[PDB]
């Protein structure tokens, strides 16, 4: 699928 | 096995250039934590093979910008400095055969990787000047 993207946007620190 | 010649590839030909196959496929390898050199070096031959064209590349670039941004994020430094080896190299010859308008995007990832610092400064700094001499110009 291709829905909305901005890879500004997306994890970076989600978790340890 | 959870390995398997060109599996990573084979994915490659199945993400689309959006977060829903490509950060599903991040995971995968953000999984694959144990293996991140090996995966690392099968990710810049696939691009690195023209027998894919620049919308092969547009995806694998996207995927590499989640996986290094989670590795960043939890502990898995294997995959950040595994991409960022050859990221220089790598994202370099991006730059070389993306038309101006895919470059500017991929320009914008790497900006975005840059502020969220995911490579060391010093890698950093090997792919902004990789990408400096790929303008074509100096």
């Amino acid at each position: 699928t291709s829905p909305s993207y901005s890879p500004t946007s997306p994890s970076y620190s989600p978790t340890s | 096995m959870a390995f398997s010649s060109e599996q990573f590839t084979t994915k490659l030909n199945t993400l689309e250039d959006s977060q829903e196959s490509i950060s599903s496929a991040s995971k995968w390898l953000l999984l694959q934590y144990r293996d991140a050199p090996k995966v690392a070096e099968m990710w810049k031959e696939y691009m690195l093979r023209p027998s894919v064209n620049t919308r092969r590349k547009l995806l694998g670039l996207y995927l590499m910008n989640h996986v290094v941004q989670q590795a960043k994020g939890q502990k898995i430094i294997q995959f950040q400095d595994s991409f960022g080896k050859v990221a220089a190299e790598v994202l370099g010859r991006i730059n070389q055969e993306f038309p101006r308008d895919l470059k500017k995007k991929l320009s914008r990832v790497v900006n975005i990787l840059k502020e969220r610092n995911i490579f060391s400064k010093q890698v950093v700094n090997d792919i902004e000047r990789s990408l400096a001499a790929a303008l074509e110009h100096h």
